[PDB]
């Protein structure tokens, strides 16, 4: 229920017509475009679905990601891409001193962000 | 000691080098905790100046594992000796034997779980016995000097 | 003097265990009557026999 | 009641008791209730503080002796002693020559008694040697290391006297036994035959006299309350 | 293994003992087998639960 | 210089801050499991048998 | 051989005797073997794995405590246990091993003012191992500086 | 690593049905373990009456009414972690209520790492498997035990 | 029966239960006080049988290698499976001639029970492992196969 | 002195009800928690003179695996009702009485004649239970006096304790220049005509009685 996620775009519109996007792309912006914002650019995504290495291996953390993999390549990875991290997750939160949503974290987390 | 034995412990003491190992044949002279000073009678030296074995015994010196090592004799004060035959037990060493640890009353039963999850209860009449008693020997070094003034 | 636990001898296997500590009674068994022979006093040839 | 009668005496040292009359839950109970006395809780005698004329420290070893000082300091832990006289006394060993350590050979200082002679202590080798043993005694009644007496010391001033493990405990083993039994104008009793084993240190019936006292002294207190 | 055991080492369709079948109320039966004779195993007492 | 009176004083926190403890290889929910402290007087720790 | 050696001896050919409690007083229903093992003793006694160190020493690279048997009674905790504390749905436990009380010299000093009375309360800022992740990598010649 | 309990529920009343193996011979694995736990989306039993509800909760006490009284009805709708509304973290009717103290804990809780630890000991009792004729009689004819 | 407790009763009455499964469990291990002896368990007086048995069926397959019957590679199947027949009856044999071997008489005398001794009561009960460990200790070694993998 | 040693001291007991008591202590040596612990449940149980039901004569029965017109409750269950019935003599050694009981309703406790030196505790004891119709039972109840326990099995079942249960626990405890100390907590039930109090020190002064030769 972890690795279905990654998908191939099928349909054309804001998203990148075959590319690879995630679970948690694809569902909002098909479900935004219904009934308020747009019709057609309602694209479909059929699955990529993959094992414990290559998924993981997307993060949207660029803090994690500079950790787990090879960090030969992906410290600089994440700074060659210029990516910014701004996530709300329990990797990058471990590592910089940051708060985790975990048990009563959550009651906080909930009135914070 | 062990006394269920195997046969093997008369000839690994002795060719370990550990325990005093007899080299010729005689008769002990002078016993002391310190050294054995033996008459050999028998054979008698090359040159002259009869045979005469002597053993300088060691005593509570240390080793590479924090330990000690106890040199200790056996037989008596005055007593024949022959060719191959151990004077001196060294550290958990016993009459030609290789003790190591020791002998103990040993029951197979529960005890309200005092032992659970292969553990041991032991009676306080092992340790009133002085039995297995140790010291652990600790290198405390120190150095000064080294200067240009 | 010690007690151990009955639970480890069938889990992991030992049979020797068993015969050692029951010898080992058998040893010092014929060792606790032979001290009772110089414990009366006693010797003198019987103590070789045995 | 019951009645303290019938005692075979063999030797100074081992005993047989026996016990004809005890109600039915009775034989089994103190039976068992002094073995858990006879042991921990027993006021004897043993060697305490040590001064070596000759040695300090331990851990070295003797011209012209067999046996090192670790040795020795377990060759007096089993020595026995008796005391009639005094509290804490200090004695001396003063031998020398060709022979072997007897036990005996101390001055019988006022009211001190020894009960057994043959113990080997030590062993003597050279012609001319001689030792003169400066030994202690303290007074107690359970086993002690050390550790408690070096908690509790404010005028302290000795160095010299090298410590033994103390043995404060007379009896060398506990067995009891029950059987049932017949007496003339009686139903049913259970006989405590008592199998006991001392180190020469104390006498059956003082023992077990004061294992009762010392029962009664724990019980005058459930009986109060 | 010793907590397991000992449970069964009681609770079990032991053979005879001494008791036969002594009927037992509540309150009196733990100990009228603890006393004395009557064994902790026997198998077959009656009790009035509650 | 270590003290009879520490002892005493140190009864009483016992029982209001407890203890967190753990094997060397823990990788369950079944690792970090924490236990109320109790008075002992023996050096290696004793705790349950079902745990 | 065993039982012809307890034939000489006068032992029991099951080497099971009924023995009366030493504490209760009573049998046991069944017999129980005793023995002689020859049991020995060991060298890794309770002092060498025994180790407990309050606050105190620190190592060269980073504000962290020290290896082991040494100096610091450090004892890791690795990423089997992390992975373990953030389950045990506590954030403080974990935060008060890697940020307030370990990698932070100066965030205990700074706890060390908070605890004793009894006011409570934390704040960290930065965690300090991290900036040797940051620096390590600003040498290697990528630039990284905390903008925004 | 990140993937965990927020929010209240899942909108959507769709799922993966729920049977047994059915492997072979006799049951290898029956309905009982299955369903414990887990969320009624719709789950129609009978011939068309009532029985179970749209949100109600399958603990311990309605499986052994649903598994001694109609015993019949051995498939019945289920929810699951994929099969919910929102997509960041998961929605909590979805899983299932696998736990301690009191069946179903908090809302916002840690999931992903119960199942990766909870396989991570079990990691360790697998074995690799140590080491481990074509008669025609007894395999090409199906043969039945019971009546 | 502890879920039974925890599922019906719930947190404030189940500690009550669980407790005493130990404590009491424990003073209930100690109170039998059992043994580990060596005629506390009794292998099965038929040896010379069912495994001169077992080396006959195989010595006829064996005759049938000399000769010429069956075919080398099936030769040692059946070699094997004949073997292997046997080690499951002597292990039956084992636990046949083990857990059903009372006859005690119980007043009107003449009855059969189920033998409560030694290793039995940390096997039924289920101190740890299992049965195939036991059958080593007593009857037939357990077959370790060549570093290749056939046997 | 040089031999005395500190005796324990209780004041610390769990008082609830008449009938059962949960006692603690304090102050036990090592060697002494196991003792006296063990020792007096083995007075406690034997050695408890008390009052219980032995011999009885059925008016409409004589052998005891029969079943009574109208009643629910059969004789062996009966038998057992009797057996945990509480009662105290003063003045006489053993007494013969009778229950004459009839009708519609609950067998009490109470209607039995209260004869010369008997004093019942207990009033709202089920003995038995009687039906429809009227019915009629009246038992001619013998009673003995004994020490402890004594069974029909080996009479070729009497209760003579006022003891019902005896378990004592022992547990570690903290004082200050000391190592381990053993805490007796004797968790106590009775109901065989007597107060906890009365018990332990009716046993500790027979244990005296006892140690007194021993002295």
């Amino acid at each position: 229920r972890q690795m279905l996620r990654k998908a191939t775009i099928v349909n054309a519109g804001s998203s990148d017509f075959l590319e690879g996007e995630q679970v948690e792309y694809s569902r909002v912006k098909i479900a935004n475009r219904e009934l308020e914002a747009n019709g057609k650019v309602g694209a479909t995504y059929s699955r990529d679905l993959l094992g414990i290495t290559k998924a993981s291996l997307a993060t949207e953390s660029f803090i994690s990601a500079a950790s787990f993999q090879e960090t030969t390549r992906v410290l600089t990875e994440a700074a060659v891409a210029g990516k910014r991290d701004e996530l709300r997750g329990l990797k990058e939160n471990v590592i910089v001193g940051r708060l985790i949503p975990a048990g009563t974290g959550y009651a906080y987390h909930q009135d914070r962000m | 000691k062990p006394l269920v034995g195997t046969g093997m412990e008369r000839a690994v003491a002795v060719d370990s080098g550990v325990t005093a190992v007899a080299k010729r044949g005689g008769v002990v002279q002078y016993v002391d905790a310190s050294r054995i000073v033996i008459k050999v009678n028998e054979d008698e030296m090359y040159p002259g100046e009869a045979g005469i074995d002597i053993y300088n015994l060691t005593k509570y010196t240390r080793s590479n594992q924090n330990t000690c090592i106890n040199q200790m004799p056996c037989v008596s004060l005055g007593e024949p000796v022959e060719r191959g035959d151990v004077l001196a037990d060294g550290p958990s060493t016993d009459l030609g034997e290789l003790a190591l640890g020791q002998n103990m009353r040993v029951a197979f039963m529960p005890w309200n779980g005092y032992n659970f999850e292969d553990s041991i209860l032991v009676s306080e009449r092992v340790v009133q016995e002085d039995r297995f008693t140790t010291i652990h020997i600790q290198e405390l070094a120190c150095v000064s000097r080294d200067t240009k003034l | 003097d010690i007690v151990l636990n009955p639970l480890g001898v069938p889990s992991r296997m030992n049979i020797g265990q068993i015969l050692e500590t029951h010898l080992g009674m058998a040893a010092k068994g014929i060792g606790d009557k032979i001290n009772a022979m110089l414990k009366q006093q006693q010797e003198v040839a019987k103590l070789r026999e045995f | 009641k019951p009645r303290l009668v019938d005692i075979e005496q063999v030797s100074s040292t081992h005993a047989k008791v026996t016990l004809e009359p005890l109600e039915r839950g009775f034989g089994h109970t103190l039976g068992n209730a002094l073995r858990r006395i006879l042991l921990s809780s027993m006021p004897g005698c043993a060697v305490t503080e040590v001064e070596i004329d000759g040695v300090l420290h331990e851990y070295s070893t003797k011209e012209g002796v067999q046996e090192d000082i670790l040795e020795i300091l377990l060759n007096l832990k089993g020595l026995a002693v008796r005391v009639q006289g005094k509290d804490e006394v200090i004695l001396t060993l003063n031998k020398s020559g060709i022979g072997p350590v007897t036990a005996a050979d101390i001055t019988h200082d006022g009211d001190v008694e020894i009960v057994k002679p043959q113990h080997v202590i030590c062993h003597l080798t050279d012609e001319n040697a001689s030792i003169s043993m400066r030994i202690k005694v303290q007074r107690g009644r359970g086993y002690v290391p050390a550790s408690t007496r070096i908690h509790s010391e404010e005028d302290e001033r000795p160095i010299g006297r090298l410590l033994v493990d103390a043995c404060y405990s007379p009896v060398e083993r506990i067995a009891y036994n029950v059987e049932a039994a017949r007496v003339e104008q009686r139903t049913d009793l259970d006989k405590l035959v008592i199998e006991m084993e001392t180190n020469g240190t104390i006498d059956p019936e003082e023992a077990i006299r004061r294992a009762a006292t010392i029962l009664a002294e724990q019980l005058e207190a459930f009986v109060d309350l | 293994q010793d907590v397991v055991l000992g449970l069964y080492y009681m609770t079990r369709d032991c053979v005879n003992a001494k008791g036969e079948g002594m009927v037992l109320t509540g309150p009196k039966e733990a100990e009228r087998l603890y006393r004395s004779g009557l064994a902790s195993l026997h198998a077959r007492v009656k009790v009035r639960i509650t | 210089r270590e003290e009879a009176v520490v002892w005493d004083i140190l009864d009483e926190v016992i029982r209001e801050h407890p203890v967190l403890l753990n094997r060397a290889p823990t990788l369950h929910r079944l690792g970090i499991q924490a236990f109320e402290p109790v008075l002992i007087e023996g050096k290696a720790i004793q705790l349950h048998p079902l745990v | 051989e065993i039982k012809e050696l307890l034939k000489l001896g006068d032992l029991p050919t099951s080497g099971q005797i009924r023995l009366y409690d030493g504490r209760t007083g009573e049998q046991f229903e069944r017999p129980v073997t005793v023995g002689y093992m020859y049991m020995l003793k060991l060298n890794h006694l309770v002092d060498d794995k025994m180790h407990a160190r309050s606050t105190g020493s620190y190592s060269l690279v980073t504000q962290q405590p020290l290896g082991g048997k040494a100096q610091f009674g450090g004892q890791r905790f690795g990423e089997m246990e992390v992975w373990a504390l953030e389950a045990y749905g506590a954030a403080y436990t974990l935060q008060e091993m890697l940020t307030v009380k370990s990698d932070d010299v100066n965030g205990r000093t700074k706890m060390y003012k908070n605890i004793v009375d009894g006011n409570h309360q934390m704040e960290p800022g930065m965690p300090e191992s991290f900036n040797v992740l940051l620096k390590e990598i600003r040498s290697l010649g990528i630039n990284i500086e905390l903008e925004d | 690593q990140d993937l965990v309990v927020t929010e209240d529920d899942c909108g959507t009343h769709e799922g993966i049905m729920m049977t047994p193996v059915i492997e072979g011979g006799d049951v290898k694995e029956p309905l009982r373990d299955r369903v414990l736990g887990r969320v009624t989306a719709e789950d129609v039993l009978k011939p068309g009456t009532a029985d179970i509800l749209v949100p109600r909760n399958t603990l311990l006490h309605e499986q052994w009414c649903d598994l001694l009284e109609e015993n019949s009805v051995d498939a019945v709708k289920v929810r699951s972690v994929v099969s919910c509304d929102t997509d960041f973290g998961v929605c909590a009717h979805c899983y299932g209520r696998d736990l301690a103290r009191g069946h179903i804990i908090n809302k916002g809780e840690a999931i992903g790492v119960i199942a990766a630890q909870s396989i991570g000991e079990p990691g360790t009792q697998l074995t690799m498997r140590t080491f481990h004729a074509s008669r025609a009689a007894a395999e090409s004819s199906i043969q039945v035990k019971n009546k | 029966m502890l879920n039974t407790c925890y599922r019906i009763l719930g947190l404030k009455p189940t500690v009550i239960f669980a407790d005493q499964i130990m404590y009491t469990g424990f003073a209930y291990a100690a109170r039998s006080g059992a043994s580990v002896g060596i005629d506390d368990m009794v292998i099965p007086e038929k040896k010379h049988e069912i495994i001169s048995e077992a080396e006959a069926e195989v010595a006829e397959i064996q005759e049938q290698f000399q000769s010429g019957l069956v075919t080398a590679g099936e030769r040692y199947n059946k070699v094997i499976d004949i073997w292997a027949a046997a080690n499951d009856r002597v292990s039956k044999a084992m636990m046949d001639n083990l857990q059903t071997e009372t006859v005690i008489n119980r007043d009107g005398q003449e009855e059969k029970q189920v033998s409560f001794n030694s290793i039995y009561m940390m096997a039924d009960s289920g101190a740890r492992g299992s049965a195939a460990q036991i059958r080593q200790l007593a009857g037939m070694r357990g077959l370790m196969a060549k570093p290749d993998g056939s046997i």
